[PDB]
């Protein structure tokens, strides 16, 4: 995971439009409608019975927040994602106990409701760069399993 | 399996892509070729720059297909027996990029129908596009 | 699909297994979490230490499932039915892990089966576990 | 990647053990009777009709033993998996045309040959430690792809 000097420069402009608490609300709550085996990491949040349950439920508005904070905090470390994301691959594997494979899911989720919320302007090449990243960040997150 | 609602959702969405279903498999295409580098293998005899008349020519196809998949959603199996067959034969795609390739083609989606694109009706699509993916890859071994 | 010489192959080698089947199913366990540790994410509430009377139990679990399903070869939906379903809802297992745990079963059999893993036999038994695989995944969506 | 030295001692001294001739075209052979999609890269070897002709194929054999040699290379220099791969990574991408998903097949294939040689001697830990190895390899040989 290695972006172009341009590819960077795209990311950053994109992502200075994001809503990120918006959007991590909603990339979180499409990750369990879309994978609903997903949920199994949720029980405490409450009503997860249907598509508007979860997608308008607020702990999991909440939650999409901090993941999607934390992802924003990452863009500005590219060159060095595993030493970003390296205290919460360990909280991940250790505390959490969440199979990695779920970033890999989380990360195209987003890069949907991104496309979704930014229509034309998310492009061949700017879905390419951000690919790179949300490959990096889920790749950032596994490193530390143990 | 896909369920009632799964169908309609999937019915609903394509039938709005409508006369864009070939422009929007040539985007699908070409986002995952950008995306995922390594899907280009099996490409080696094409032009992939954008633009690509085979690209173009390609996304009608594969956008055609998914269209008769749709009309035939409860015979998929038998709807792409020939096109299985072809990629169980000939084209021998690792499964791996299909998921890829439904991933694009969901971005594009996503890309251009703001309205329709729903949590539910994504879910829908994605997995209409795995079960097409499932038949196409069914006869391998 | 499996084809008669898949099922003649799997039954001939699961057979050969016997009542070694639970010993192979804790070993297949511990080999996919030592060399996939990922797959521990799915058991924080075993005890995981050496020759864990758990993880022997679970073992145990899984190769009976494996063997109803050899038995029932030639209808592994139906006599899978209650198993699938508590998959889908209740473990809820990624599917990336069926093929880690296939793997680690088939690395165990040719380990403990020098005459019986032949080419064409672990071709088959690969299918088998796929499509046992296919079947447990089956009702997640 | 990241083999401890009791794994990096493990591997060398099973890898010290191992037939290259036997356990070369046993490897390739696999792949291409498990996976007969791959014979799709292969046909100028010939007769890849039934198991049997695939197995004492003698240039399936001979095509193994050269891939198990540059295996050797790689467990010769672990800690650059990397730059030992880099040309064969360019000319699997560039003249071969090789999906790199294949190269994990081929990885998974090696240590079930592994484990048929070597039997009870092919213990869990060994069989770890060899994940990462074919993992390694993997990842080295797919990272000039582009
Ligand atoms: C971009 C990828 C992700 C990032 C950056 C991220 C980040 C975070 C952060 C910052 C926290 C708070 C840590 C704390 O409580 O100390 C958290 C908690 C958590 N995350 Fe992740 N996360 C990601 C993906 C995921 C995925 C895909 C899942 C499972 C589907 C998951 C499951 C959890 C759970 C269960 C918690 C604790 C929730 C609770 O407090 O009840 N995370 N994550
Ligand atoms: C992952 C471990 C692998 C290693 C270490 C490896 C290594 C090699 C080496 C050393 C060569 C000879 C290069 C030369 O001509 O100078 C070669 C050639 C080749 N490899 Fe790979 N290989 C691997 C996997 C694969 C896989 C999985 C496939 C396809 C499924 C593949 C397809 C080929 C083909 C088609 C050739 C050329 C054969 C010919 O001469 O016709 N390789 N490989
Ligand atoms: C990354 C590779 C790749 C994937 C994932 C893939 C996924 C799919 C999917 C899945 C949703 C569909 C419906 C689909 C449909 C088609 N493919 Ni795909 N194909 C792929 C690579 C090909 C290749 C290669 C060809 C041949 C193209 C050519 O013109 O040579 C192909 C040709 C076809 C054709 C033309 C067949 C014919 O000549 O009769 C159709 C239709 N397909 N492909
Ligand atoms: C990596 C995770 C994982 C995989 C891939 C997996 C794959 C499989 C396969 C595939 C060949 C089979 C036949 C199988 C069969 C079983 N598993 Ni699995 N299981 C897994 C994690 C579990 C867990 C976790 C449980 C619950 C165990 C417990 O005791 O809490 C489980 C429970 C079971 C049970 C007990 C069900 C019951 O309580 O009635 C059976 C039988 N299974 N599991």
């Amino acid at each position: 995971v290695h972006l172009t000097p341009e590819e960077k420069s795209a990311v950053t402009a994109l992502w200075g439009k994001v809503n990120v608490d918006e959007v991590g609300g909603e990339a979180l709550g499409r990750l369990l409608v879309v994978y609903p085996w997903t949920q199994r990491f949720f029980e405490s949040f409450g009503d997860l019975s249907t598509p508007d349950a979860v997608m308008g439920n607020p702990k999991v508005k909440a939650h999409g927040k901090k993941v999607l904070g934390a992802f924003s905090d990452g863009l500005a470390h590219l060159d060095n994602l595993k030493g970003t994301f390296a205290t919460l691959s360990e909280l991940h594997c250790d505390k959490l106990h969440v199979d990695p494979e779920n970033f890999r899911l989380l990360g195209n989720v987003l890069v949907c409701v991104l496309a979704h919320h930014f229509g034309k302007e998310f492009t061949p090449p700017v879905q390419a760069a951000y690919q790179k990243v949300v490959a990096g960040v889920a790749n950032a997150l596994a490193h530390k399993y143990h | 399996v896909l369920s009632p609602a799964d169908k309609t959702n999937v019915k609903a969405a394509w039938g709005k892509v409508g006369a864009h279903a070939g422009e929007y498999g040539a985007e699908a295409l070409e986002r995952m070729f950008l995306s995922f580098p390594t899907t280009k293998t099996y490409f080696p005899h094409f032009d992939l720059s954008h633009g690509s008349a085979q690209v173009k020519g390609h996304g009608k196809k594969v956008a055609d297909a998914l269209t008769n998949a749709v009309a035939h959603v409860d015979d998929m199996p038998n709807a792409l027996s020939a096109l299985s067959d072809l990629h169980a034969h000939k084209l021998r795609v690792d499964p791996v990029n299909f998921k890829l390739l439904s991933h694009c083609l969901l971005v594009t989606l996503a890309a251009h129908l703001p309205a329709e694109f729903t949590p539910a009706v994504h879910a829908s699509l994605d997995k209409f596009l795995a079960s097409v993916s499932t038949v196409l890859t069914s006869k391998y071994r």
